[PDB]
């Protein structure tokens, strides 16, 4: 699929 | 920095609204981490307590880079929610803060910048839009603006290609075209790059690029990328196959010039490996692909022959996932359409019959239409050789017949006429 | 219409 529209950092 | 973690909303609006800069850091910090945390964060408890403006007001404090940063991130992660909770940043003033913040002199506080913008412009066209609108693209474009990209640290450089690839993406409307001439350049220039997720996205972005009107398409293709296209079509890494196969794939569906691009630059020799590939996306894709080819000229046609080509259409239509048969039997519709009755006959020879007629058991009224199309276009090709009747054996053998008869019986209008038709003037 | 664009 697709690269992520959004991506949230984590930690 | 253990005293920042696992704070409640409410600590954390307790530090932000003190008139202490350090625990204000402190706070946002907090805030960030909660913001971090593998499983959800809460976005919404911290848009109620009213500290995206706070949050967007450090973003301005050049005097603190921590709290930029952190703030930044804290955005970031905001924006990286609903369209609501984005819409939230936005309605915040944060889009010419962070992008004030792209020149900053500390790397991972710009880098923080692009990505939250890029976070801001994936939510759709009216954001993307506004983006550009606030003056991103320069910034951005002057960050790659270096002699050798691999002495970009590989974290940055894949986050600007992303947040880059944002920018060029969604269709209603399409990104303003000299937003994207101004980025095509440097689009170029990343699909050159080493790295894997660098290709991957640049390719992404190239697709986002070639899908839409062919005006569209031509502003790619007259960069001269398709050959590079092609090659990165026969990479290892499917990450990369994929998006490079779309980019050739929504070119094809141009002008017969723009397909004659892919096809010069040698993309037809990748397809034996395409059409038979594990993945049945790249699988249903490539012959996607191949029938906007053989919607072509038939020099083009031929080109599709003379590669051996047919006979992985006929591999294809006879065992495969059921949409990619599908996207066979246009392929194939699409040959007959087109072709010269010599192609006509190399395609019969192949044994495109069989396959065909099996394909007429399926529950799908559209692909039925499709097939006994085709079927129409092959006997009329064979009655410009008095050869009707060899055919119409062929297809009683396998027992076509036995399936056109049937479907003559149909619900659908364009189905059982187009059976009749046939039945009354061929059987 | 014969080249049908991302209508796939």
């Amino acid at each position: 699929a697709a690269p992520p529209k959004k991506k949230r950092k984590v930690e | 920095n253990q005293g920042t973690v696992n704070w409640s909303v409410e600590d954390i609006v307790k530090g932000i609204n003190s008139n202490n800069l350090e625990s204000q850091l402190q706070a946002t910090q907090a805030a960030r981490k909660l913001l971090s945390r593998e499983k959800q964060p809460p976005i919404d408890n911290i848009i109620r307590a009213g500290l995206i403006p706070k949050f967007v007001s450090f973003l301005g404090k050049t005097d603190c880079s921590p709290i930029q940063f952190e703030s930044a991130w804290a955005l970031t992660n905001i924006a990286s929610g609903t369209s609501e909770q984005t819409k939230a940043v936005v309605d915040g003033g944060a889009i010419p803060a962070f992008i004030s913040l792209l020149a900053s002199p500390h790397a991972h506080i710009s880098e923080q910048a692009v990505w939250a913008l890029g976070n801001i412009a994936g939510d759709g066209s009216a954001f993307r839009d506004l983006v550009i609108k606030h003056g991103a693209i320069d910034p951005l474009l002057a960050l790659l603006a270096v002699p050798d990209l691999s002495t970009l640290a590989c974290g940055y450089l894949r986050n600007l290609t992303w947040t880059l690839s944002n920018l060029c993406r969604n269709k209603n409307p399409a990104p303003p075209l000299d937003a994207v001439e101004q980025i095509l350049p440097t689009l170029v220039r990343l699909l050159h790059h080493n790295d894997p997720e660098v290709l991957a996205d640049s390719c992404w972005a190239i697709s986002y690029l070639t899908d839409g009107p062919n005006e569209r398409i031509e502003m790619v293709v007259k960069k001269g990328v398709v050959p590079q296209l092609v090659k990165l079509l026969g990479a290892t890494e499917l990450p990369i196959v994929t998006p490079a196969l779309r980019a050739i794939g929504n070119i094809v569906t141009g002008t017969d010039e723009q397909t004659q691009k892919v096809i010069d630059a040698g993309a037809l020799a990748v397809f034996p490996s395409l059409l038979t590939n594990p993945k049945t996306n790249i699988q249903k894709e490539a012959t996607w692909t191949m029938s906007n080819i053989t919607a072509g000229r038939q020099d083009q046609i031929q080109q599709v022959v003379n590669h051996g080509l047919v006979p992985f259409l006929v591999g294809v239509l006879s065992k495969a996932d059921f949409k990619t048969q599908k996207e066979a039997a246009w392929a194939i519709t699409n040959y007959t359409s087109g072709g010269t009755v010599e192609q006509i006959v190399y395609l019969v020879h192949c044994g495109i019959i069989e396959p065909l007629m099996n394909l007429l058991s399926a529950k799908d009224t559209k692909i039925i239409q499709v097939i006994l199309d085709a079927i129409s276009n092959i006997f009329q090709a064979a009655e410009k050789l008095g050869e009707t009747e060899k055919l119409s054996i062929m297809i009683e053998e396998c027992g076509g017949l036995d399936k056109i008869e049937a479907l003559q019986r149909h619900e659908n209008e364009s189905v059982y006429k187009a059976s009749l038709n046939l039945i009354e003037k061929y059987f």
